């Protein structure tokens, strides 16, 4: 099914009434007045502006923000250096090295995320089998240098220790959809 | 310190405040990151309420917001319009592409970070950064300008 | 039991989508009559 | 004297702002900054080459119509005349022929811009 | 004392101009569901001063292809002429009382176009030349009818003296007998001030910035100061010609208060119009003026020659 957007060409004769209405519309700018009415009506509407940074835009638990590395409730790292996140990373933003820890544990010695390569796609956190790497809720981490956005393992673990309380609560809210 | 140093310091504050309060970015956007820049100008965030107004002429602009991917074919043109901004001028790198090449870092046709072409004051991460994340970076540029000490340094020369 | 995001039972209320611009304003005669009356009065 | 005084002050104020604007700011002159703007690419020619005027006929018609209004601007003094009928006919004829001139140029497509 | 009077005209007019930049940005904002400036000062009332201080602390352009004398002269001429247009304005008593004050306005306003023409030419860049040639077309469009519109109105005034318009309207707005000319006059002042929907000499979507594209810093500010001063001037002129503020010989300040209110309102409709309409094409502005306004303006000039004769309503010479 289709409709015409501009086929109103049922040409008809013109009375004095309609000719005068057409004349009034041209000479008195009536449709231009309707435009002013619309902008006037917005003048008296409450604006949609929020008072950033005292107010914030709404977000959801799924929001993909700054990365972090998480722990188990004991403090043990969750990451076991499987490299699934590194393999899937569409930007090759992740670089990992690992070796047996002093207690024999399978753990990383390098876990880097180039935040200026990363596309914030969340594929790493889907691929992680142990919920180790996550994108947290933080989006306010702009820096004054490029180098500050090349995160190493210490930075990423500090983000985890910094943001776990909110990260844990967001995972509790969404994990049944995953 | 002295009363001449105090007066110089208060003048630094005044000129700094003026440039903080009237930052005019160039109408300049490269790719998807520019869409979020539009959303910072849109009513919810209304950048104009902070004093931020786009002007199309580089001669009338203070900030360049590199909002998107910078290709090799585009690089000379971006350098040209940066050079044609009168000073003092600032650069905000917005998004992974501008920050360091992002998803296209390994391409034959892409500049791996606009900071190979122009100096950068603020790096805003994200792909794209949200309109709010960009606004945060703009407010971080303002605080950077608040820290400028050009008149104090002139006095001590 | 399974809990998903579903429409309410019975569906949602109907949604307007067709163009709706009001018809408003005076006839052509009334506008010209008011405008010509202002002129004649001013001339006087 | 008063009109001279205020206009000089107006000139004086404008020139002072120009001097402040050119001597207060820090400068940094280099060639790429001062080259002409053209959206980030270099111009391919001078801006001093001929720029075609498609409304050139309207432009020289405007010269004649501007002397027609010069003939109309004495009308406030002319309506004070005892010879009201003569003045009225002269003004009516003047406006009518100017209308006929505009009507002719309109029907000759003289107000259409050239392509 | 005459020097004090110059200050009490120029300084308040320059502050009124500065705050019109604020009012425009807030009125446009609210019509766009935004707020506009509300941080730099209370409710944004220091935002104009910040923009002014920023511009004059900025490096001013010295482009290489530029012919420098006209480049400097044009913005200087712009602000001079904008301020000069105010000296004969009777509010209700003018600073300078001119016998042909209306003709002074036309001549001064007509010289104002040369600041646009010379700046665009002197800059010696393509987008600035485009803006200059649009100014040529703009003046050809509206100047053809603006003086005839004024002519017809002043056949009820009886002179070119601005102060006489106050007496002419002692019992009635000139709007009432002249509303068709008032409508055409109002559109002409929009074009005369290069305001939307006729903001063609700058037109930023097409020419980037048109005539002033090569201008930076304080020289750029002069063009902006001159444009916002002229908007107030042309609406104040529209107020005195068609909306005769109430005059009482023993209450002059009543005229000034009423004049300001109507002038403020007419300036607001300029900002309201900018927020509402798209831009004309600059060939379409010429056709609007020469094929619609000009026929009616000529007919109405003939009608307003005819009227005082057949009603025996010729105004006094003095
Ligand atoms: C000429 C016009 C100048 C008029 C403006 C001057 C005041 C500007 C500062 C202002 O109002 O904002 C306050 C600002 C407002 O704070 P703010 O600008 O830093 O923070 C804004 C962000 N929110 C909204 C979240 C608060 O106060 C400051 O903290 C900055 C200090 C600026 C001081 C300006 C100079 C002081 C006066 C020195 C005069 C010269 C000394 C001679 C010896
Ligand atoms: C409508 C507005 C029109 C008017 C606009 C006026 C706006 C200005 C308001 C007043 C503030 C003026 C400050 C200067 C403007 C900034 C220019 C600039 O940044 O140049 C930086 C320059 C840079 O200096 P520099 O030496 O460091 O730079 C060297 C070269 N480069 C740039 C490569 C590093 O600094 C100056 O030259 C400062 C000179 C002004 C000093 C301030 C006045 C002296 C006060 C002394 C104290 C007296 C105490 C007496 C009582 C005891
Ligand atoms: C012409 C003078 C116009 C004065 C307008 C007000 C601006 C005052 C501040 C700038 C003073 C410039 C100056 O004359 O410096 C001495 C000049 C140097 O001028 P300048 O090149 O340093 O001017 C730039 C000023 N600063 C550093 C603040 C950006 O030296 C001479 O003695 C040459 C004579
Ligand atoms: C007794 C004796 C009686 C004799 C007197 C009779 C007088 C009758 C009244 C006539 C008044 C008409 C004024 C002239 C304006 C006009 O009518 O021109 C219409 C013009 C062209 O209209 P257009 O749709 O393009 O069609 C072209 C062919 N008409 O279109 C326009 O001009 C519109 C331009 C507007 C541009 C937007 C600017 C802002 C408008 C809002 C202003 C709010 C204040
Ligand atoms: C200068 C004013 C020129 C004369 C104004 C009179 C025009 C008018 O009456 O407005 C009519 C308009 C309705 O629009 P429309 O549907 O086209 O009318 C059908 C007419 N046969 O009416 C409306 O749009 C409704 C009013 C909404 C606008 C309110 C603001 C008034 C704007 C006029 C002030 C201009 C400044
Ligand atoms: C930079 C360029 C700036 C130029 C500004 C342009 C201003 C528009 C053009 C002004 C020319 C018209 C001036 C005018 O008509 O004033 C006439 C005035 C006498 O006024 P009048 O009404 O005849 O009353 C006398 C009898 N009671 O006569 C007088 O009162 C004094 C003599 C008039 C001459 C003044 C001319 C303006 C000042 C120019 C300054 C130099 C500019 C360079
Ligand atoms: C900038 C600063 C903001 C402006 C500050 C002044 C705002 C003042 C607001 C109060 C205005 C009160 C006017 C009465 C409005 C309520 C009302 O009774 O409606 C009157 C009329 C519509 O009446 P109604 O019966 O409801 O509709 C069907 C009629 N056929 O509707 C009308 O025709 C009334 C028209 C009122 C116009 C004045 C308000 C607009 C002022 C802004 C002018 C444009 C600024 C640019
Ligand atoms: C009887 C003759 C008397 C002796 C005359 C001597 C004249 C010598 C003038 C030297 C130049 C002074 O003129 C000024 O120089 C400075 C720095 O030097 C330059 O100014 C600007 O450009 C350069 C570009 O790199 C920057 O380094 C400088 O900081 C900046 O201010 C300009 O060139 C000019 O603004
Ligand atoms: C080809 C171009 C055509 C366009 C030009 C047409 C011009 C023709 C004009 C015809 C109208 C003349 O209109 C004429 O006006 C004069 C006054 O002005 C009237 O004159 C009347 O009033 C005057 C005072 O003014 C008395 O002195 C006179 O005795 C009396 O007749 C005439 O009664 C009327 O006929
Ligand atoms: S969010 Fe995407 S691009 Fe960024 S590190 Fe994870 S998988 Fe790589
Ligand atoms: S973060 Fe997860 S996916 Fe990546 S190496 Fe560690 S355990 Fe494997
Ligand atoms: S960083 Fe992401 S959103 Fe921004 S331009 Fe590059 S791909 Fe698009």
């Amino acid at each position: 099914t289709y409709k015409y957007v501009n086929k109103k060409e049922q040409e008809s004769e013109v009375d004095m009434k309609s000719a005068t209405d057409n004349a009034a519309r041209i000479l008195m700018w009536t449709e231009l007045i309707r435009g002013l009415g619309m902008t006037l009506s917005y003048l008296f509407r409450e604006p949609a502006t929020i008072n950033y940074p005292f107010e914030k835009g709404p977000l959801s638990p799924r929001f993909r923000g700054e990365h972090a590395l998480r722990r188990y409730p004991s403090g043990e790292e969750r990451c076991i250096a499987c490299k699934l996140c590194e393999a899937i990373c569409p930007a090759q933003a992740i670089t990992i090295e690992a070796e047996p820890r002093a207690d024999g544990s399978r753990r990383t010695t390098r876990y880097d995320i180039d935040m200026t390569k990363c596309i914030y796609c969340g594929f790493c956190q889907e691929a992680c089998p142990v919920d180790a790497i996550v994108e947290g809720p933080n989006f306010e981490f702009s820096t004054e240098t490029h180098e500050e956005l090349l995160y190493n393992k210490e930075k990423l673990l500090n983000n985890g220790d910094k943001w776990e309380a909110e990260i844990a609560a967001n995972i509790q809210a969404d994990y049944l959809y995953r | 310190r002295s009363r001449a140093e105090y007066v110089v310091t208060k003048l630094d504050d005044l000129i700094n405040w003026a440039r903080r309060s009237s930052l005019w970015p160039m109408t300049f956007g490269l790719a998807c990151c520019a869409v979020e820049m539009m959303h910072m100008a849109a009513p919810r965030y209304d950048m104009d309420r902070f004093g931020v107004v786009f002007r199309a002429s580089p001669r009338q602009a203070d900030v360049m917001i590199v909002a998107g991917t910078l290709t090799n074919k585009m690089a000379p043109a971006l350098r040209k319009v940066y050079d044609q901004m009168p000073e003092p001028r600032y650069v905000v790198s917005m998004g992974s592409c501008a920050n360091g090449g992002g998803y296209y870092h390994y391409s034959y046709s892409v500049v791996r970070g606009c900071d190979r072409i122009v100096p950068v004051d603020i790096y805003v991460p994200g792909c794209p950064p949200t309109a709010e994340a960009l606004l945060y970076g703009i407010l971080q540029l303002q605080r950077k300008i608040k820290r400028e000490q050009k008149l104090k340094i002139w006095y001590r020369r | 039991k399974v809990k998903q995001d579903m429409p309410p039972p019975g569906g949602y209320g109907p949604i307007d989508y067709k163009r709706n611009l009001p018809r408003r304003g005076l006839s052509g005669y009334s506008m010209f009559a008011v405008g010509i009356g202002a002129l004649i009065f001013g001339y006087w | 004297m008063n009109l001279y005084t205020v206009i000089f002050i107006n000139i004086l104020l404008s020139l002072t702002l120009i001097l402040v604007a050119f001597w207060l700011p820090q400068m940094n002159l280099y060639s790429e900054k001062a080259n002409p703007y053209e959206c980030g690419f270099d111009p391919t020619s001078s801006a001093r080459l001929p720029f075609s005027m498609k409304f050139f006929l309207v432009a020289i018609t405007f010269l004649l119509f501007d002397l027609e209004i010069a003939l109309l601007l004495p009308l406030p003094w002319a309506i004070q005349t005892i010879k009201t009928s003569t003045m009225m006919i002269m003004a009516f004829i003047l406006v009518t022929i100017l209308s006929l001139g505009l009507a002719y140029e309109w029907t000759q497509k003289g107000l259409e811009w050239t392509e | 004392m005459f020097f004090i009077n110059i200050l009490t005209l120029l300084v308040p007019i320059l502050i009124a101009m500065a705050f019109l930049t604020l009012v425009e940005r807030k009125i446009l904002g609210y019509m766009q569901l935004r707020k506009g400036p509300n941080i730099v000062g209370p409710y944004g009332i220091l935002q104009p001063f910040a923009d002014a201080m920023k511009l004059f602390m900025k490096e001013p352009m010295r482009p290489l292809t530029t012919s420098m004398s006209l480049f400097i002269i044009a913005p200087t001429l712009s602000l001079t002429l904008a301020l000069s247009l105010w000296v004969p304005l009777p509010m209700p008593h003018p600073l300078i009382n001119l016998n042909l004050g209306i003709l002074f306005i036309l001549a001064t306003s007509s010289l104002s176009v040369y600041s646009i023409l010379w700046s665009g030419w002197a800059s010696n860049s393509k987008y600035s030349l485009f803006g200059a040639l649009r100014a040529v077309a703009q003046t050809i469009s509206y100047e053809v009818t603006m003086a005839i519109i004024l002519l017809s109105v002043l056949l009820m005034n009886g002179s070119y003296s601005l102060q006489t318009l106050i007496t002419t309207q002692e019992h009635m707005w000139l709007l009432l007998p002249a509303w068709p000319m008032a409508m055409m006059w109002f559109i002409s002042t929009l074009a005369e001030t290069n305001r939307a929907p006729f903001d063609l000499t700058e037109g930023e979507s097409e020419l980037v910035s048109g005539f002033n594209v090569e201008y930076a810093a304080g020289p750029f500010a002069l063009f902006f100061m001159a444009e916002y001063t002229n908007i107030i001037l042309m609406n104040a002129l529209t107020t005195i010609i068609f909306l005769g503020p109430l005059y009482y010989i023993n209450l002059p300040e009543l005229y000034s208060t009423n004049f300001m209110m109507e002038a403020l309102l007419l300036s607001s409709t300029f900002l309201w119009i900018r927020a509402s309409y798209p831009r004309f094409r600059y060939d379409q502005l010429m056709h609007l003026l020469w094929k619609n306004f000009l026929p009616l303006t000529l007919a109405l000039c003939m009608w307003h020659i005819s009227l005082p004769i057949f009603t025996a309503g010729v105004p006094p010479y003095m």
